[PDB]
RNA sequence: GCAGUCAAGCGUUAUAGCGACAUUGCUUUUUGAUUCGAUGUCGGCUCUUCCUAUCAUACCGAAGCAGAAUUCGGUAA
RNA sequence: UUCAUCUAGACAGCCGGACGGUGGCCAUGGAAGUCGGAAUCCGCUAAGGAGUGUGUAACAACUCACCGGCCGAAUGAACUA
């Protein structure tokens, strides 16, 4: 597993794109041909133009399609949140279409090449390679749309938190405004925003410490609501895959103050319904905010 | 029976998207472009009045409540789907609109009106929604299998539900 | 004055320009 | 003691409606519960309907009322049938309002409004109808304020 | 499906509910660990494992590309 | 770091203390800039830039339509 | 070339002509024939539910407001020009942000109204203030001290630039909360107030100072007379 | 500081009687596209004129005057 | 490239004809899977200098640029 | 060159107003003009978008579309060479 993914390299869009591999081939490859000189040196020259140019672009290409995880073979873990989060249908479809457009960059160039062995003149030389260099445009201005999501992507999974799902676990859960990130920013030095509102935290908060000199991970999540899989949504479905998944003690938080909105027979029957989820999993129930209310004199 | 036309129909203001002619064989209902629907009485070749307004996109299909469900001495009523991801229920005896079913997001594609007091609407919401009219049109049930806009729905009695008490012989 | 002639000029200029 | 108000948007006949008022509810000392149970209980004539929820808070209290609003006395006089959340979504409110019943919510609505005439305030009321998207004596509550402004429809309290 | 102007809030297939939910994860974490079984009794014993000694394989000679010629 | 950390560092902390400033004045310079580029710009990066700029005005004169 | 470049908006109000001045020019000269008193008003830097109260409160009576030469060309602004006789008076007695209450009612009940007529305003720059404010040491809250913090919420970061350039407060960012190392005094009771200050007073939601409508004269058709009233004019 | 070189502006014969020759064929082929080709084919007073009324008076008046000296 | 669409303009009083910028179809369709005829000139060695259309080194600007690393760009031979 | 605006006040600038039904309907964990999808109406106006942008988790706040006060005389746009 690697856990992280910051090392992909910046995704241009496509005009953007286009321009950086046409002023490449225009910089740096030589551009005074005359037509008094021999049609061989013309051939070569307009042959260079054309096979640089299809270097450039799958070159670019190769960098995308090397640089982004591979979905279905990460850990099941990752691959559950990184489809909550990106879409794993349109991941892989923009990823395909970088790929077939390598595909037809490289039959472009392979073709013009062929075709320019038999150029006659300057002027059909030229007009062959414009061509070649006009098609390949083409096909990079048809991938406009998956460039932009991709490197939307990019950005977003560059700041993902490394979770290991195979060290030791804390997951910490319940309802919004129960103190999950309060627990948190006590046990570990994750800088999670501690707010009165609900769903403060959208996403995933990783913290870490040392007990009996062993590292340890703590996973603080955004809150669930006492609903079915198919009306919850994506934030929540942060939190279900991570109790799903990490195998790990679970600190199921509740406010017994009420001060969190929700009533304590809400937060049981919370519980009592994600109860499938944490099994064979250590589990523990913490009653938080003892400062207001105690479990001692409830009702 | 010669093969020329008997009557023209020249109510609506843009193109006529669906016609239906009455299980009873009493009147045409034209759903047009424009938003509307008319009902005609075809021996007169007439309007039956003004048109029945109210959706704002246009209608997508007509289907009319069976016969056999429609207690004797009454007349049966028409649902009509529409662009705007609606079902709208006429009762055309009083020229008025009863139900008006919303729970599409997207356009209707069709409104089936089956034999059991049920009515199953395909949109491009991806999804089936089966009302029922003895529950005053609420959802009873939303099926979603399908990736894409459902185009069309079928029911296995819907020769029997549009000829009504006809047969082969027309008596 | 200055301004009254300035006005009149408009008057005049918008009375041209309709005929 | 003081007399501190404060205003939510709340979906009538619901209890624990005070999820949003716990940053409000937070330094005076209320009940979560109690809030939420004077909500519902204030909250018993408007089933289903987004209505706004005004409470008075006096020395240790919580009382809850709602404020008439037009978006709201629209969504009530539409007859609408009870739904929940899980069942229907995406509703279209499209039923028939009479004329009577528009002068009615305007005459509840007349105490807070700057329209000099019934007129006027029926015609904001109307401007809200057609904002809901519901229909006004089977006609467009623009083409019924565009009588009004002609003089076909008479207002009766001038 | 996502971006600033995302309209995506739900996932579009929904399992049907918790207990079938944690079976396919269980049924995924297995499949998973056999996969990596499987692939590591033969890569991370080969390949991947000369990586951390800093060795490479010697350059493949060009007498066997011979008769690929253009 | 995790998550959106740079809107969180600026939602904790702040910006730079001339940055609501320094942006202004750079905004403000742009015309000058503009009008130097195209006038001191030479060669193919000129042709591109002229290019470049006929196409925005157009798309302006466009959406103002 | 070399000429700056107006900024262009795409919004949906544009601007009045010359038609809507003539629109107020009719509306005011009908009036004058309708109403028998015209009452010449002072509302400077009015609220708008102030002055819609204000109309409410005086149903069956004209208010007109507009640009002030407008009204003055209305009323007739020399003796030879004056639509009524004795009514450039009135339209030179005019200053600044003008009303025109045309009506039929009482001058006593005018009076009673305009005298006893008052609502809670801002403090406007060049007037006096009504309160001594002073910000209090540690984080800053909405109202600044004028609830208990206990109470009141802390203030939004994406103030502390204006509080910082605009209003010139010393203040840092401390776990996205708003802090002065000192308390800082903003106004003194009894003291001119300039642009910066009614902006620190108006951001903090004081309004401790009386809007008052001022009556300067008015005019009766019959008796075709100006009579200064000289309400809320010290 | 490292001036590039600079473009010569000494004029090549060759290069001039190629440019008059290159001409030639342009105003040939200009005149010859202009009668072949299909295609379709007064300011008044300025407004900062002073006398733009007796102007406008004097033609109004040539065209009124016009209109019965032709006639009869 | 071919075939269209739009229209800022040009043209006109016959709502013909040219037409920038944009844009569609074919080539090329969805889950990142899995060598085809150069008909006539080419390579080295030693060694010098020039161009910039800059790969590295210098100084800068931008970028979800935390750090580290990297990408795009400017002056620069 | 042609259009417009202008002492019942032109262009810049500063200050003030920028409202009420209403937190319009649907949707959302939250969405109050400003993540979105469809309405885009009425009142009171001197004028004020069912909102031009910044901003908030949502509000708040600022802005500009428009209007007014001070100032007092020419100004703005698009083309041609
Ligand atoms: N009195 C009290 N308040 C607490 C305690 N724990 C958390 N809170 C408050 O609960 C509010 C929300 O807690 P938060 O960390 O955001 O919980 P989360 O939303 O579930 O992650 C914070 O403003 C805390 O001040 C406690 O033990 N005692
Ligand atoms: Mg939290
Ligand atoms: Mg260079």
């Amino acid at each position: 597993m690697q856990l992280s993914w910051k090392d992909i390299p910046t995704v241009a869009p496509a005009n953007d794109l286009l321009d950086i591999v046409l002023n490449r081939t225009q910089r740096k490859t030589p551009t005074v041909i005359r037509p008094g000189f021999k049609i061989t040196r013309i051939r070569a020259f307009y042959m260079r133009k054309v096979k640089y140019t299809g270097e450039g672009f799958v070159e670019k290409f190769e960098d995308i399609l090397k640089g982004f995880p591979n979905i279905n073979d990460v850990h099941p873990f990752h691959r559950d949140l990184m489809d909550t989060l990106y879409e794993k249908n349109h991941y892989k479809i923009s990823l395909a279409a970088i790929s077939r457009a390598k595909s037809l960059v490289e039959q472009v160039a392979r073709d013009y090449v062929r075709l320019l062995k038999f150029g006659q003149s300057l002027f059909q030389c030229k007009q062959l390679k414009r061509a070649a260099l006009g098609r390949m445009a083409t096909i990079v201005k048809k991938l406009r749309d998956p460039l932009a999501y991709l490197e939307q992507v990019r950005q977003h999974i560059g700041r993902l938190p490394s979770i290991d799902p195979n060290t030791r676990t804390l997951l910490i859960c319940g309802y919004p405004n129960v103190g999950k990130s309060s627990f948190l920013r006590c046990i570990t030095k994750s800088d999670v925003d501690v707010q009165p509102y609900a769903f403060t935290t959208k996403s995933l908060y990783v913290g870490h410490f040392d007990y009996k000199y062993l590292r340890f991970q703590a996973i603080d999540t955004p809150g669930i609501l006492d609903r079915p899989t198919e009306e919850m949504n994506n934030i929540e479905m942060q939190s279900i895959y991570a109790i799903a998944h990490l195998r790990s003690c679970v600190l199921y938080f509740m406010d017994l103050s009420e001060q969190c909105g929700f009533t304590i027979e809400a937060q049981v029957k919370l519980f009592h319904s994600i109860k499938p989820l944490f099994a064979n999993k250590s589990v523990m129930v913490v009653i938080n905010k003892t400062d207001i209310i105690r479990p001692e004199d409830l009702d | 029976d010669t093969q020329t036309p008997m009557h023209t129909l020249k109510g609506h203001y843009n193109w006529v998207l669906c016609v239906s002619w009455s299980p009873d064989g009493e009147v045409i209902a034209t759903g047009s472009m424009d938003n509307t629907i008319r009902l005609w009485d075809p021996k007169s070749g007439q309007c039956l009045g003004d048109a029945l307004r109210g959706h704002s996109k246009w209608i997508t299909s007509l289907s009319w409540e069976p016969i056999h469900l429609v207690k004797p001495g009454s007349k049966p009523r028409l649902a009509s789907s529409s662009k705007d991801g609606t079902i709208k229920i006429w009762d055309t005896v009083s020229r008025v609109c009863q139900y008006t079913m919303s729970g599409h997001t997207n356009s209707v594609s069709c409104v089936k009106w089956g034999g059991q007091g049920l009515l199953y609407s395909g949109s491009h919401d991806r999804t089936v929604r089966v009302w029922d009219i003895n529950s005053q049109g609420r959802c009873i049930n939303i099926l979603k299998s399908h990736a894409h806009w459902v185009n069309h729905l079928s029911l296995s009695t819907d020769y029997a539900l549009r000829i009504g008490a006809f047969d082969h012989t027309g008596k | 004055t200055s301004w009254e002639l300035k006005k009149q000029k408009r008057l005049e200029d918008k009375q041209f320009k309709e005929r | 003691n003081e007399v501190k108000y404060l205003y939510l948007r709340a979906v009538g006949g619901e209890v624990g409606a005070s999820a949003a008022l716990a940053p409000k509810i937070g330094p005076l000392g209320l009940s979560p519960k109690k809030v939420g149970e004077d909500i519902a209980k204030a909250t018993k004539e408007f089933k289903g309907i987004k209505v706004t929820v005004q409470l008075k808070i006096q020395n240790r209290q919580a009382a809850a009322s709602v404020v008439p609003s037009a978006s709201s006395l629209v969504i009530t006089a539409l007859k609408e049938p009870p739904r929940d959340r899980k069942k229907d979504k995406n509703v279209k409110h499209s039923g028939n309002i009479q004329l009577d019943e528009i002068i009615e919510i305007a005459r509840q609505m007349r105490d807070k409004s700057f329209g000099r005439t019934l007129a006027s305030v029926t015609k904001e009321i109307l401007g809200t109808a057609q904002s809901v998207g519901c229909r006004v004596d089977f006609k467009n509550p623009h083409d019924i304020i565009e009588g009004i402004n002609a003089g076909e429809i008479e207002i009766p309290e001038n | 499906a996502f971006g600033p102007k995302a309209q995506r809030k739900r996932p579009r297939l929904a399992a049907s509910n918790l207990e079938d939910l944690v079976k396919a994860t269980n049924e995924d974490i297995t499949k998973y660990e056999e996969k990596q079984v499987l692939d590591a009794t033969l890569g991370l014993m080969g390949n991947q494992e000369d990586k951390e000694n800093g060795w490479t394989s010697a350059a493949k000679e060009a007498i066997f590309s011979k008769g690929q010629s253009k | 770091p995790q998550n959106d950390y740079i809107e969180r560092h600026i939602k904790q902390h702040g910006k730079r203390l001339d940055h609501e400033e320094r942006k202004r004045k750079r905004e403000a310079r742009e015309s000058h800039k503009i009008s130097e580029r195209a006038q001191k710009l030479t060669g193919w990066k000129g042709k591109q830039f002229a290019k470049k700029r006929y196409a925005e005005k157009v798309s302006m004169r466009k959406k103002i339509k | 070339r070399s000429k700056r470049s107006k900024l262009v908006t795409l919004a949906q109000t544009d601007k009045k002509g010359r038609e809507n001045k003539e629109r107020i020019f009719d509306e005011v000269r009908e009036a004058l024939d309708t109403y028998r008193y015209v009452w010449v008003l002072h509302l400077d830097d009015v609220r708008t539910p102030v002055l819609q109260e204000i109309r409410t409160s005086w149903a069956g009576s004209k208010l007109i407001m507009g640009k002030r030469k407008v009204l003055q060309k209305a009323l007739g602004e020399k003796r030879e020009e004056e639509y009524k006789e004795n009514l450039y008076q009135l339209s030179k007695l005019c200053s600044g942000v003008t009303g025109l209450l045309f009506t039929d009612e009482d001058v006593n009940t005018v009076k009673e109204y305009f005298k006893s007529y008052v609502r809670s305003d801002y403090s406007r720059p060049n007037t006096k203030a009504p309160l001594t404010f002073t910000i209090p040491e540690g984080i800053v809250y909405s109202r600044g001290g004028q609830i208990p913090a206990e109470e009141d919420v802390p203030m939004i970061h994406s103030l502390e630039p204006t509080m910082r350039n605009k209003f010139e407060i010393p203040t840092k960012i401390k776990a996205g909360k708003i802090t002065i190392d000192s308390p800082y005094l903003v106004c003194t009771e009894g003291e001119k107030l300039d642009v910066r200050q009614a902006l620190i007073l108006k951001q903090f939601g004081i309004a401790a100072s009386e809007f008052k409508v001022k009556v300067s004269a008015y005019y009766d058709n019959d008796s075709s007379t100006v009579e200064s009233t000289n309400i809320n004019m010290e | 500081m490292r001036v590039r070189k600079r473009q010569s502006r000494r004029t090549s014969t060759k290069l001039k009687e190629g440019i008059k020759k290159k001409a030639s064929a342009h105003r040939k082929k200009e005149k010859k596209m202009a009668k072949k080709d299909v295609t379709w084919r007064d300011p008044g007073i300025p407004s900062n004129f002073p006398y733009k009324a007796k102007i406008l008076e004097e033609i109004e008046a040539k065209k009124m005057k016009d209109l019965e000296e032709r006639e009869l």
